[PDB]
């Protein structure tokens, strides 16, 4: 009865997200990302941790993908096809649609811009897509007999989802990446009061709120206007499927004032595919777009360029949107390496740039680099790291944790310095456990699963029939036919060795008085101080509370002192015991 | 009408026909002065009736009738509380 | 355990089940066939309908109009609501919507009846239902007509009227069309739910919509309380339709299977009727005539549009225009396009590569299909005579279909093709009977027929089946087809309008959870099987029961074992009295006594208190609580 | 002992362990050992 979580990727880093969860003997993989920046043998997660030189399908019964980013799904074809996992892979419909093209682009990069001795191919990418099982929003699929998973809304990118993993009473929620503040084309994350045993959250931004939405857009457009005022060019890179749409529409609306076209250097095929995917998956987008897509198509951009030409053009106000984000390789690095200038070569980073060369040094001066024939920049050259990535900040993370209300929390997809601060904040604020697992570290938690039992309707009703206003419930549990069925004693008899045991004692009364005193006066000894005893009135004269009767017979039939029958059972043993005790010698003449 | 409703409810079958007649009767309005007789008949049939749905419809109807015009329902709340206690 | 059926219409049900602690409304439904008794609402005041002769009786005359023998009502069309006064709808906690066809009448329930509960439905159902109420309100309020007709509703007057007007039922309960404010208010009280989404209702019951395959967002519901499951099978289809097929597996292990939304005209094969419709319109168009296709803007129109796109290319009729006139035309086309993940595996595979799912986007791109919001806009400029028009309400009582029927009704060249089976095509056509227009009835109903539902029943094996009484008898038109029946091993009880069914599915053994702390103190035993005893305190929160930690006994104590085993377990000076069918044992210390009856024991104490507890405990060596 | 029998039943029907978790030290294991 334990939940063992071993993040062998993105434990205290961002990238190569791949988390193993063993909850009730069901071993699930929570992501299959890849790392960016690493050259060889560390791009993909360490799958030797799962008993290499063997069949992974036996060990893992379910593989879940949060969204289509390469640090969450990049190692999927290599993993599946190469290491031989033929089991199910769960991912939302937009994730299924947009995942293979990202893999194809990175495959093109690897075979052209680098070596490809130990990489996968397009046919092997398509082979992986066969095992995929698409899961809709809030679709509680039954991957196994007892294991079931539910996809929520994450708001990071199109099709990004938080995957609950419920088996029995135990449940684990993995948010992957998410944003609690809605974008211009994506809604806010939401999850019901799941109250799971563990909640695994991203922590790439444990910083404070990033100055709302309008202020950030205003600052970004002001920087763009400042750079283009002196005729400089702008070279923002982006992955072309995440925050690219928001930046595109924002800069287009800003350009409604002056009306000069802006070049979108993500491939025209890729741009068309992005527009089509966003129009096919309108339900996954914001209510802003969900209600206004019929009136007008905001994705029909009036400004676009194909590729290499306008990049090497005259120094105008042209702002390039490079196809590969993070400045790790591709068109982004090709343009950046050939661009310099005070107003020109404005490099605005919306992403995080987790460990990739060039891009990661946003906090640095961005004028040092590490490459052959490296260049230098100037202060006016934009190296601004605008907070436009669709990631929830600290306030969003606290909001999500309070919304879900988990028993415990775990942190991944972040930096150790930020994650320790976030863990301290969570522990000090919500009084809920938090964890700090590194890559390869196993985190184990105990579980307290309740026992599923069936209680009879009659006993259940009788529970509050007398216990609505100091109460108790007594019954017998029958673990018959390998199932648990709680019933009352009568239904226990009815199930199937009967031998009733009672108390109907005749205590020789010490009180030696009249017949009236012995019979009609002794029997009124219930209401003195005793409690939790029902009251029923009868004209004849007797005390009938459950298995209690005291008016027995004549006061002295046996040739001795007065004899009276005191009767009680084990549930009402208090009354009968007290009566017998005070009748043995407690009522003298 | 009072006697017509009485005899119709008497002759109708308990589970369904009486329910249909009550459904038809609930739509048409009732004059204020005649409310007392019809609610008395409805109470009598409530006592007679054993079906739960028919008694439920009788309760709903005789609650509806209390909203009719300037009728004074202070004469029909003792029987109402009585049947509520007995229900 | 109970089921209040508020509508006698089979394909438009409204059922409320007082099951467990919640009363759940299954569908709303709006019997639109009452509109056929009224005179149609034209876009422009026609001379023919205005100058119709009033009907004569001994008494009125201006309320009723006569056209070719049939007698109609000269008033705004009215809609037969479900029975709202049978059960106080304020007590209804949840409403479950299966189809957009069953989504209508919801504004009435939500606004006028004091309903304060929740409404659960799938998003395509909500959007398409919104479009349907949009177009219905637009048609009704486009050219408003007064409601002067009230004398004919009288009980003693309706008897003498002719058959279509005499057989109308619940006429006093008919209401005019809801306003758009009510529609907007009603759709604000809705929660969107996806397929197989488990929605907990106050911790008591769990409801999931399951794909029915009949329409976009069409869903069947299963309500369960962890031991008793109730399955609601609305309109469903097992054909090759665009939505993902029926989820028949989840309907298994159902105590009660309430079954509605079965096909009308069961003898019709929908593929053959689609082919016949295409062939008929091709024949009409080839001779230079026009074609009118009364249909809903978002129902079976898409399937026949696909078949027409395939057919015209081979038929050499690409020149003729395909007009689609409705206020919600573009909205219908766009909503049909965007709901791509709500399709079957064949058509949802079109989202991987960039391509819209439905092919009528190609009809628009090649300028084959031309959708317009009305007649007065760009349609009147782009109208070409040998055309085909999909428009108006299929009831032929409002919308642009009235105008087109009045326009093309005078010529034999033009044709009107009926595809929706929910309206009697002879009765909807009644206010226009002396036309020369060629009228063709080829309804396309993809819903379950009786062979399909028989196979589904044998696959699912529900314990009890609930259906409208119309399905327990053959249809009146045939009256001799035993195959058009619901045949079940149980009698398959049925219902009529405003009938209350007491279902026999009442069961005990509600579920409860026991925490580990109390389970540690609970220890089992052995009997003849395991058994234990529990004494605890019951904690209930949100209809979920938890067992917090704070007469009968059983065993084998025959007279021989009683006398022998416990003879000298600690006391002395014990005698046995030769009593019949047992033995009486009493001690001389204070006349303490032990008596046994058949399968029973009890201990007597006489002026002694300290030894009594040990006397009881001695017998408890081999006495369980079974 | 009701919490004993059901826990034993649940633990009895389980699945194979990860090699790394078997070889782990202090609930942590070195990754990419071959490098
Ligand atoms: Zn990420
Ligand atoms: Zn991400």
């Amino acid at each position: 009865p334990e939940i063992r979580v071993t993040p062998l990727g993105a434990g205290q880093d961002v990238g190569r997200s791949c988390i193993l969860v063993s909850i009730a003997g069901k071993n699930v993989m929570l992501d299959c990302g890849m790392h960016m920046g690493f050259n060889d043998d560390r791009r993909f997660p360490d799958f030797s941790y799962i008993t290499q030189n063997g069949r992974l399908t036996d060990f893992l019964d379910c593989v879940i993908i949060s969204h289509f980013h390469l640090d969450h799904c990049g190692a999927l074809p290599y993993f599946s096809e190469m290491v031989g996992y033929d089991g199910p892979i769960y991912m939302t419909h937009p994730t299924q649609a947009i995942c293979p093209i990202l893999l194809e682009d990175y495959r093109k990069i690897a075979v052209d811009k680098k070596g490809e001795a130990n990489f996968f191919t397009s046919q092997m990418i398509k082979d992986c897509m066969k095992k995929v099982v698409a899961v809709h929003l809030h679709q509680t699929v039954q991957v196994d007999d007892e294991l079931e998973i539910k996809a929520y809304y994450a708001g990071h990118v199109l099709g990004a989802a938080m995957f609950q993993i419920k088996v029995g009473s135990e449940s684990v929620v993995y948010t992957g990446d998410y944003n609690m503040t809605p974008d211009r084309h994506l809604g806010a994350a939401w999850i019901d009061k799941c109250r799971p045993n563990l909640l695994i959250t991203q922590s790439t931004y444990a910083t404070t709120i990033r100055d709302s939405k309008r202020c950030r857009e205003r600052d970004f457009l002001k920087k763009v206007h400042e750079t283009v005022e002196r005729g400089g060019k702008v070279l923002i890179p982006v992955f072309a499927l995440g925050r690219a749409q928001e930046l595109c529409i924002l800069l287009e609306t800003f350009w409604e004032r002056m009306n000069l076209k802006v070049p979108i250097y993500f491939s025209t095929g890729l741009t068309e595919k992005a527009n089509h995917y966003y129009k096919l998956f309108i339900p996954w987008t914001n209510q802003k777009i969900r209600k206004t897509f019929v009136q007008r198509n905001m994705f029909e951009f009036k400004h676009i360029k194909a590729f290499d030409r306008a990049f090497a053009d005259n120094p105008g106000p042209m702002v390039v949107f490079a196809t590969p984000g993070m400045l790790h390789a591709g068109q982004s690095l090709q343009i950046f390496r050939k661009w310099a200038g005070n107003e020109k070569n404005m490099v605005i980073m919306p992403g995080y740039c987790v460990q990739g060369t060039v891009g990661h040094k946003i906090l640095s001066g961005q004028r040092k680099l590490e490459m052959e024939g490296r260049q230098v920049l100037e202060v006016k050259m934009q190296v601004e790291y605008m907070s436009f990535s669709a990631h929830a900040d600290a306030k969003g993370i606290m909001q999500l944790v309070g919304q879900a209300e988990p028993e415990s929390v775990l942190l991944v997809h972040g930096e150790a310095k930020k994650m320790e601060f976030l863990k301290q904040k969570i522990e000090q604020e919500l009084r809920v456990n938090c964890y700090m697992p590194a890559n390869g570290e196993t985190v184990t938690l105990p579980t307290s699963p309740s026992i599923p039992v069936g209680i009879s309707l009659g006993l259940l009703k009788r529970e509050m029939a007398q216990g609505l206003l100091p109460r108790l419930l007594h019954g017998t549990l029958i673990m018959k036919d390998s199932n648990f069925r709680l019933v009352s004693s009568e239904q226990a008899l009815k199930e199937l060795a009967e031998h009733q045991l009672r108390f109907t004692c005749r205590v020789h009364l010490h009180d030696t008085r009249k017949e009236q005193e012995t019979a009609l006066r002794v029997y009124s000894h219930l209401k003195s101080v005793l409690k939790d005893h029902c009251v029923q009135h009868l004209p004849d004269g007797s005390v009938t509370v459950e298995s209690v009767l005291l008016q027995a017979a004549a006061p002295s039939e046996d040739p001795g002192t007065k004899v009276l029958l005191v009767s009680w059972t084990y549930q009402d043993e208090e009354l009968g015991s007290f009566l017998t005790s005070l009748l043995k010698k407690g009522l003298p003449q | 009408k009072s006697a017509a409703l009485h005899i119709d409810l008497c002759k109708a079958t308990s589970p369904a026909d009486a329910l249909q007649y009550l459904l038809q009767f609930a739509r048409k309005p009732v004059e204020a002065e005649s409310v007392e007789g019809v609610v008395r008949i409805l109470l009598e049939h409530y006592y007679k009736e054993n079906d739960p749905s028919v008694r439920l419809k009788i309760a709903s109807l005789l609650g509806l009738l209390s909203k009719t015009a300037g009728f004074s329902p202070d004469c029909i709340m003792d029987d109402a509380i009585n049947i509520l206690q007995n229900e | 355990m109970k089921l209040y059926c508020l509508s006698g219409h089979p394909t438009l049900p409204c059922n409320v089940l007082k099951f467990k602690s919640t009363t759940i409304m299954l569908d709303c439904g709006l019997d639109m066939t009452s509109t056929l008794n009224f005179l149609p609402l034209p876009l422009v005041q026609s001379p023919r309908l205005s100058n119709l002769p009033g009907w004569s009786l001994k008494d009125l005359d201006k309320e009723l109009k006569e056209c070719s023998g049939h007698v109609f009502v000269d008033s705004v069309p009215e809609f037969c609501l479900p029975e709202t006064e049978l059960i106080d709808l304020s007590t209804v906690d949840v409403i479950l919507i299966s189809n957009y066809h069953c989504m209508m009448a919801l504004p009435y329930i939500t606004e006028h009846t004091g309903f304060t509960g929740t409404v659960y439905a799938t998003e395509p159902t909500v959007q398409i239902g919104r479009l349907l109420m949009e177009e219905l309100v637009n048609f009704i309020e486009r050219v408003p007509k007064a409601q002067s007709a009230s004398l004919w509703k009288n009980k003693d007057i309706q008897r003498l009227l002719p058959s279509p007007l005499k057989d109308a039922v619940e006429v006093s309960t008919w209401r005019r069309c809801y306003t758009m404010q009510e529609v907007n208010s009603a759709l604000s009280k809705i929660q969107l739910v996806g397929y197989s989404q488990k929605i907990e209702l106050f911790g008591a019951v769990q409801v999931t919509p399951l794909s029915s395959g009949y329409a976009l967002g069409s869903s069947n519901w299963i309500i369960q309380s962890h031991y008793e499951k109730v399955s609601y099978v609305s309109g469903s289809s097992l054909l090759t339709t665009h939505p993902q097929p029926m989820d028949q597996a989840s309907l298994k292990n159902s105590d009660v299977l309430v079954l509605t939304g079965l096909t009308q005209i069961p003898t019709a094969n929908p593929d053959g009727m689609v082919g016949e419709f295409c062939s008929n319109l091709a024949l009409t168009v080839r001779n230079g005539g026009n074609v009118l296709v009364p249909c809903y803007p978002s129902g079976v129109i898409y399937d026949l549009l696909e078949c027409l796109y395939q057919y015209i290319d081979s038929a050499g009729l690409s020149s003729v225009p395909l007009y689609f006139i409705s206020p919600v035309a573009n909205s219908s086309l766009e909503f049909s396009q965007i709901f791509a993940e709500w399709l079957c595996h064949n058509k949802q595979s079109k989202v991987y590569l960039p391509e819209p799912p439905f092919p009528h986007a190609e009809l628009i791109q090649t300028n084959k299909l031309k959708h317009y919001p009305s007649i007065h806009g760009d349609f009147s400029n782009d109208f070409r005579q040998p055309c085909v028009v999909f428009t108006g309400h299929p009831s032929l009582r409002f919308g642009d279909v009235v105008h087109f029927m009045e326009l093309w009704g005078k010529s034999s060249l033009n044709t009107v093709i009926f595809t929706e089976p929910d309206f009697s095509y002879l009765e909807a056509l009644a206010p226009y009977q002396p036309l020369a227009m060629k009228c063709i009835y080829c309804p396309i109903d993809t819903r379950l027929n009786f062979i399909q539902v028989s196979k589904l029943l044998k696959e699912v094996q529900p314990l009890h089946v609930v259906c409208p009484e119309q399905y327990t008898q053959p249809p009146p038109a045939q009256s001799h087809r035993m195959d058009l029946m619901i045949d079940c091993q149980p009698p398959a009880m049925s219902y009529r309008r405003a009938e209350v069914l007491a279902l026999p599915f009442k069961r005990r053994y509600e579920k409860i959870e026991i925490m580990p702390e109390l389970a540690d103190s609970l220890v089992p035993m052995e009997i003849k099987i395991s058994l234990a005893t529990v004494s605890a305190v019951l904690h209930t929160k949100d209809n979920k029961h938890l067992l917090q930690p704070p007469p009968l006994l059983s065993g084998s104590i025959p007279v021989e074992q009683f006398v022998q085993t416990l003879e000298k377990h600690g006391f002395s000076d014990i005698k046995v009295e030769d009593t019949a069918k047992g033995h009486i044992v009493l001690l001389q210390e204070a006349e303490t006594l032990i008596q046994i009856e058949e399968d029973s024991t009890h201990i007597i104490c006489d002026n002694d208190e300290m030894l009594r507890v040990r006397l009881r405990d001695l017998v408890l060596k081999f006495l369980q609580k079974f | 002992s009701l919490w004993s029998n059901r826990i034993n039943t649940a633990n009895s029907r389980k699945h194979q362990e990860f090699a790394g978790r078997l070889n782990s030290v202090n609930n942590r294991a070195e990754l990419y050992q071959h490098l």
